[PDB]
């Protein structure tokens, strides 16, 4: 059949802000993952419930490549029972997650020297996001009892804030791609599979 | 993919025109991966539109861009002759730019040719030959026709740096010394 | 301020393996991207390949992958393209270009001057001068000269009102001729392909 769009999703030029992480529906394709293998030196290729290697030969009914830059010093949150900013109030995987993540320095790519403001990330929310759940909102977080407008205030501020990624910042504090692929493997028919 | 690009475009002073880039790609994180390039004859591309919602510093106002599908568009709101270059559109969303095949803008305003005849010297005669250089300049029409004179090794170029938006062309009529001295008016036809 | 040099231009024959540089100054030469611009005579551009002068991270086009490579040199902040075996059709005009402060990582926002690149068999042949009711205007003719990149002046630079020099015209016979005319001296030429400079008066 027709390869799968592999491409897109990881030679991307740029990626998504954490709280509007895209996802591209892959369906009748032969998925050959081996182009990963040899994309770039991953820090973690963390797979759930499914071998990196035993992985193209095997059947998925619809997977999900979930794309967003996060920082350095945070990249342990995406993952299963994972707690704080991003995993709470941007992004949440499920504790039952069957998936791979892969997470990459993208410092070379996604960090200027005088500062890559195109990338946010929600801080402050009054509920945390569940699994797959997605706020592309903008409106002004009430923290204090007072009433809030469309204009910041002394106890309502923004929901978003900016990454500054440098390249002059350490390890750490540089900006992290993640794609976050969603396998679900059952009886139900399968969409993709591997090169036989 | 590969982006096309009509190779002509034409307009007049005062007036807008479009632009139209087919080819466009698309990507996980974002689809307004275009941008335009301005290169004048004999000179390095100058960038023009980027995230086409957004211009540069320093570029007039009048540069502005849309987008339409697979499709991008940039509109020039009030032509002038510092803008008869080629333009060339980039889409880099796939990690890999693609540019376009130009789109040369000629635009049309005010319009005679000066003729000058330079006979040759005499070191071309020493040097065993005999070249009459035929000089054209002040015309602002990129065409302009030449003869010589009975009814006639001669070559000529129609194009010519645009200094002061002014058109140029020069022959040089090579011949023997001897074929010179058996024996002139360069003749010169314009609209 | 911001700038960024290229070397000069490059005459030569099939097989030489010539190399170009880029010098970049006025910012810091570790952290933006690096690369170069294709334009052959009447075509359009085209990428080839960018480096980041950090880490040995080159990402090249798929039509050259392996044609030519992009190195940069940190310590001196310098980017370089090194052509092996070189072929006729890889006359151009070769643009470096940077990454910029304004938009993604692979958006070129500010480029160079270009060099120019002739792969060329043409005997590598320097230029010939002669100076030429009228009173007027005066000039030097020259004729013999296959290198496009040519260059004429009147008195080391110091005459430049009037001064006009017009286009070349290559003759059937392979080799080009231009001329130049002041209004109303000595006329100044500089093959710089050759070496070949020469000074004449009218």
């Amino acid at each position: 059949t027709n390869l799968c769009p592999f491409h897109e999703v990881f030679n991307a030029t740029t990626f998504a802000s954490v709280y509007a992480w895209n996802r591209k529906r892959i369906s009748n394709c032969v998925a050959d993952y081996s182009v990963i293998y040899n994309f770039a030196p991953f820090f973690a290729f963390k797979c759930y419930g499914v071998s990196p290697t035993k992985l193209n030969d095997l059947c998925f009914t619809n997977v999900y490549a979930d794309s967003f830059v996060i920082r350095g010093n945070e990249v342990s949150q995406i993952a299963p029972g994972q707690t704080g900013n991003i995993a709470d109030y941007n992004y949440k995987l499920p504790d039952d997650f069957t998936g791979c993540v892969i997470a990459w320095n993208s410092n070379k790519l996604d960090s200027k020297p005088s500062g890559n403001y195109n990338y946010l990330y929600r801080l402050f929310r009054k509920s945390k996001l569940k699994p797959f759940e997605r706020d592309i909102s903008t409106e002004i977080y009430q923290a204090g009892n007072r009433p809030c407008n469309g204009v910041a205030g002394p106890n309502c501020y923004s929901p978003l804030q900016s990454y500054g990624f440098r390249p002059t910042y350490g390890v750490g504090h540089q900006p992290y791609r993640v794609v976050v692929l969603s396998f679900e493997l059952l009886h139900a028919p399968a969409t993709v599979c591997g090169p036989k | 993919s590969a982006l096309t690009q009509p190779r002509s475009v034409s307009g007049s002073l005062g007036q807008s025109v479009t632009i139209s880039c087919t080819g466009i790609s698309s990507d996980v994180g974002g689809d307004n991966y275009v941008s335009w390039y301005q290169q004048h004859p004999g000179k390095a591309p100058k960038l023009m539109i980027y995230d086409v919602s957004k211009r540069p510093s320093g570029v007039p106002d009048r540069f502005s861009g849309s987008k339409s599908g697979n499709t991008a568009s940039l509109t020039i709101s009030g032509l002038q002759a510092d803008d008869e270059a080629d333009y060339y559109c980039c889409s880099y969303a796939l990690s890999r730019v693609v540019f376009g095949g130009g789109t040369m803008l000629t635009v049309l305003g005010q319009p005679a040719p000066s003729v000058t005849l330079f006979p040759p010297s005499s070191e071309e005669l020493q040097a065993n030959k005999a070249t009459l250089v035929c000089l054209i300049s002040d015309f602002y029409p990129g065409a302009v026709t030449v003869a010589w004179k009975s009814p006639v090794g001669v070559e000529t170029t129609t194009p010519s740096k645009q200094s002061n938006n002014k058109y140029a062309a020069s022959s040089y009529l090579s011949l023997t010394p001897e074929q010179w001295k058996s024996h002139y008016s360069c003749q010169v036809t314009h609209e | 301020q911001m700038q960024l040099v290229q070397s000069g231009a490059e005459v030569k024959k099939p097989g030489e393996s010539l190399k170009i540089s880029c010098k970049g100054s006025g910012y810091t030469f570790s952290y933006y991207w690096i690369g170069w611009v294709r334009q052959m005579p009447g075509k359009g551009l085209e990428w080839m390949g960018i480096i980041y002068p950090g880490d040995s991270d080159t990402r090249y086009s798929p039509s050259f992958q392996g044609q030519v490579t992009i190195s940069a040199d940190k310590s001196i902040s310098t980017a370089y393209l090194h052509w092996s075996s070189l072929k006729a059709s890889d006359t151009a005009m070769y643009y470096c270009a940077r990454q910029g402060d304004l938009g993604d990582w692979i958006l070129l926002g500010y480029w160079g001057q270009g060099t120019l690149v002739t792969v060329s068999s043409a005997s590598t042949k320097g230029p010939s001068v002669f100076p030429l009711k009228s009173t007027a205007a005066l000039g030097c003719l020259v004729k013999d000269y296959f290198p496009e990149p040519v260059t004429v002046s009147w008195n080391s630079g110091a005459l430049t009102s009037g001064v006009h020099t017009f286009p070349a015209v290559l003759q059937s016979s392979g080799l080009y001729s231009l001329s130049s005319v002041v209004t109303v001296y000595i006329c100044n030429v500089n093959h710089k392909p050759s070496n070949t400079k020469v000074d004449k008066k009218v």
